[PDB]
């Protein structure tokens, strides 16, 4: 099962996923539509039959789910694609196209053992934004930390690494959090003997893609 | 159907039994368990009570009758520390995590002065460390010249660091440039476990 | 003493040499003639467990309905896909016969008499005959038409309720007539006339038959949420032509009592390009024929998927699709065992 890529779009849009299906008949199994909104748990949106399509959406989701079958003798062939619309704030997380793998004919209609690589998607009013960078200087007696500061950027990801590589040994590159302004920020800090300031050069790599952002921040002592 | 997952987090060392639980609210049916380690997609276990899926260790072991549902693991791998989910038909559990329990550690309290290159930009944050502890319970509290704040600070933890399975976590205080020249002291009151008292790290504004 | 066990039956009907009708060309050398004198051994203080879901009658029928369609309905121009298969296309009568399906030499088939039995349970009652009664291979969506009616109260027929995958099969202890009608000069334009006052009387009673396997909870109707034309609406074959019929003041109800002019009417038109049930892609017929197209049949079933999500309401979709499931209807209560 093969989606589309991750996605971003603006809230009160729409967001259409397909699911690339092979390796069985299309026409007698079902794609299930599953998920992943965090610290919410797994939630089922709904099924698509391949013989008429028929359909059996969520009722929490009504007027905003719409599952559409593509098809093609090898038949097995075929795309599933989900449309999602009235898109708000709390939909976003990872939207899995699931389906109960080439196993038992016992196991039911619910029991998926395939699952596609997941779908990303991220809805907020916010807008592709470079990150600003915020050195961390350590303190003032043995072994301290020092990091960089990544703040007010947007979207997801950040990949931070030290001194251009060959530096991997207590780094801690934390989660982003999601500020109220609407804009991710995290922290990452390496811990360092205090016998080797100012005689060892500490550098971080702050890389931005989705903004084409590369930022090369150095960390001095106060 | 109401699928109740308990405890929702449970500390178990590698080798030792894990037991997790998935009491439904309406019985006379089966139950399904779900894998998901972080990085990739879900996993089915067991389907229909107590049935393995293709290229399943028998480590993994299901059962229960009515209501009352367990998942255990005989043994638990290294690899089995991850978030189990139940499911009945369309309904699921919110999930429980297993986590590699350990012996407590005391966290290395540390805290940043903002920079001077960001109070140009009319905001400042200060922020926290305490990395590498056990388990992942801390209490940081943030004093300005004894002054305590509640809404206007933000924390990040790290899931266990497979080395040592340890965490991290990262509170980082933000204010405006305007508010931040007017106070002095700066603390950080972190309550933990690891020794009686609250350690705290603090700086004066200036230095 | 007997077992579950699976052969190959034979089908019987009462087709006649001098008819030019499909079912009667195909029946009358596929099948055998019915037997005049059919016994029936009454048995009691025994019992015996049945299984419509997964009754190997209902794929043999399947096989051969699929066959009779492929014999006799050949479109203008069939699509494979990619390729197209370009033959004749002359109008032909169509009507569907009842056919019998009766058990070789060392079996027979065992019928529960059971009055409220819906398909899945044990039965006490059971009897034993040679051959089932007139089925009407009847191919058609949402309604169940010229089927048998209840025994004496409405009984809810599915694999499973809970499970809202699963096609619910409804068994009408009183039928309800259509008035189809397709009038001679607007010549797409058909009809299909329902009696209203006592569709909200027997709609009714279907819900209170489902409320009592769901907690004392309202009940509303709607139209299906999507699909192919096939199954978003009334999908029926009658004189050769394919009809559509838009049943939105059909499943426009609620349920507390009852809930729901003239009598309600259902917009149809004819399609000459539709997607075939024998699952080789879409396909494309002659033009309608002129004179006035009338079809009375008999609403005796509604297949029904249950919409279920996050409710206390249950919201009941119609929607069948799978012709397996139409002969299930009537090959519910019966099964084919080996003797000893
Ligand atoms: C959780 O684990 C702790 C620690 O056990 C240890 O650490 C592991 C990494 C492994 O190396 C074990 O061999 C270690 O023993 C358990 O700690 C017990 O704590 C009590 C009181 O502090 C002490 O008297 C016991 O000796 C400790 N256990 C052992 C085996 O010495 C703790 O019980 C474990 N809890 C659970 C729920 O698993
Ligand atoms: C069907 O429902 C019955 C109870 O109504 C239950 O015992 C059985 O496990 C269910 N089967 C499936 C496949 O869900
Ligand atoms: C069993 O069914 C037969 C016919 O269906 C009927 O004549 C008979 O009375 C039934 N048995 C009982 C005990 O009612
Ligand atoms: C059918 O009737 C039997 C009674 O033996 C019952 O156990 C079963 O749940 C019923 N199934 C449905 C779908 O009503
Ligand atoms: C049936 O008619 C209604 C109007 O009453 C329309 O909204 C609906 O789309 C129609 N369904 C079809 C054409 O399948
Ligand atoms: C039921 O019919 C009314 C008008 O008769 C219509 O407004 C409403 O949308 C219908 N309900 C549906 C289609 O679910
Ligand atoms: C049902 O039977 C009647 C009378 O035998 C017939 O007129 C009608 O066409 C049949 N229905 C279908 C869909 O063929």
């Amino acid at each position: 099962l093969v989606e589309s890529g991750s996605a971003m779009r603006k809230p009160g849009s729409s967001v259409k996923i397909s699911c690339r299906a092979s390796g069985f008949n299309f026409r007698e199994y079902s794609i299930h539509w599953v998920r992943l909104i965090p610290g919410r748990g797994l939630e089922w949106m709904g099924w698509i039959k391949g013989m008429w399509g028929a359909v059996n959406y969520a009722r929490q989701l009504q007027g905003r789910v719409s599952m559409t079958r593509q098809l093609s003798d090898d038949p097995d062939w075929g795309v599933a694609y989900l449309d999602f619309s009235g898109l708000t704030s709390g939909d976003t997380g990872e939207y899995f196209c699931v389906r109960k793998g080439p196993s038992c004919p016992h196991c039911g209609d619910f029991h998926w053992q395939h699952w596609g690589q997941g779908t990303l998607v991220v809805v907020s009013t916010a807008s592709t934004k470079g990150p600003s960078v915020f050195p961390l200087a350590p303190s003032s007696g043995g072994t301290a930390a020092l990091g960089c500061l990544v703040k007010d950027y947007f979207p997801e990801p950040v990949t931070v690494s030290w001194n251009s590589g060959a530096l991997t040994s207590g780094v801690h590159t934390f989660p982003a959090v999601l500020q109220s302004s609407g804009l991710y920020s995290l922290s990452s800090v390496v811990t360092v003997p205090s016998s080797s300031l100012g005689t060892q050069t500490y550098i971080c790599n702050v890389n931005h893609k989705p903004s084409n952002t590369k930022v090369d921040k150095k960390v001095e002592p106060k | 159907i109401v699928l109740t997952q308990s405890p929702g987090t449970l500390s178990v060392s590698p080798g030792e039994r894990a037991t997790l639980f998935c009491k439904a609210s309406q019985g006379g049916n089966s139950l399904s368990w779900y894998q998901k380690r972080r990085g990739q997609p879900p996993r089915l276990l067991i389907y229909d009570t107590s049935r393995r899926a293709s290229g399943i260790p028998d480590r993994f072991v299901g059962s229960g009758s009515g209501t009352d549902f367990s998942l255990t693991i005989t043994k638990v791998d290294r690899d089995d520390f991850a978030l189990y989910f139940c499911q009945q038909f369309e309904f699921f559990g919110l999930g429980t995590a297993l986590e590699i329990n350990r012996t407590v550690a005391a966290p290395s309290v540390f805290i940043f002065p903002p920079s001077d290159e960001q109070l140009k930009s009319g905001t400042a944050s200060v922020v926290c460390l305490l990395n590498n502890f056990y388990p992942r319970e801390a209490k940081v509290q943030w004093k300005v010249d004894n002054a305590l704040q509640s809404g206007n600070s933000q924390e990040s933890v790290t899931e266990q660091d497979s080395k040592d399975s340890t965490y991290s976590l990262s509170s980082t205080l933000t204010l405006s440039k305007a508010d931040y020249e007017k106070h002095k002291v700066y603390a950080c009151e972190v309550t933990h476990q690891g020794l009686s008292s609250p350690v705290t790290k603090s700086f004066n504004r200036g230095e | 003493v007997w077992k579950d066990a699976d052969t190959t039956l034979f089908c019987a009907s009462d087709a006649k040499a001098h008819e030019t009708e499909v079912h009667n060309v195909w029946a009358t050398h596929a099948c055998v003639p019915t037997d005049p004198n059919p016994q029936e051994i009454h048995l009691e203080n025994v019992t015996e467990n049945f299984n419509m879901w997964k009754n190997n009658m209902v794929e043999q029928m399947q096989e051969d309905v699929i066959s009779l369609w492929d014999q006799s309905l050949q479109p203008c121009v069939k699509l494979t896909g990619g390729s197209v298969i370009k033959q004749a296309c002359p109008k032909i009568s169509f009507d569907p016969i009842p056919i019998h399906y009766c058990t070789p030499a060392g079996y027979v088939i065992l019928k529960c008499n059971d009055k409220n039995f819906n398909g899945t349970g044990p039965c006490k009652n059971v009897s034993s005959v040679q051959c089932t009664h007139g089925i009407k291979p009847v191919v058609s969506t949402q309604l169940l038409l010229n089927g048998s009616l209840a025994e004496e109260e409405i009984i809810i027929r599915s694999e499973n309720l809970t499970n809202n995958a699963k096609t619910i099969i409804v068994h009408l202890n009183k039928s309800v007539e259509i008035n189809c009608t397709r009038p001679s000069n607007d010549i797409r334009k058909a009809y299909c006339e329902i009696n209203g006052t006592k569709w909200n009387k027997v709609l009714k009673q279907v819900t209170e038959k489902l409320k009592e396997h769901f907690n004392n909870k309202t009940i509303i109707f709607q139209p299906p949420s999507g699909g192919d034309l096939e199954i978003t609406m009334h999908h029926f074959n009658c004189r050769g032509e394919f009809f559509y019929c838009n049943t939105t003041q059909l499943f426009n109800n609620t349920c507390i009592g009852n809930e729901t002019n003239g009598t309600i009417t259902l917009p149809c038109k004819i399609k000459q390009i539709i997607n075939m049930w024998q699952g080789t892609g879409q396909a494309m017929y002659a033009p309608p024929i002129d004179g006035k197209i009338n079809c009375v049949s008999n609403i005796t079933g509604i297949l029904l998927t249950r919409d279920g999500g996050a409710n206390s309401n249950e919201t009941f979709r119609p929607g069948g699709g799978n012709i397996k499931d139409n002969w299930r209807s009537e090959l519910y209560k019966y099964k084919v065992v080996q003797i000893e």
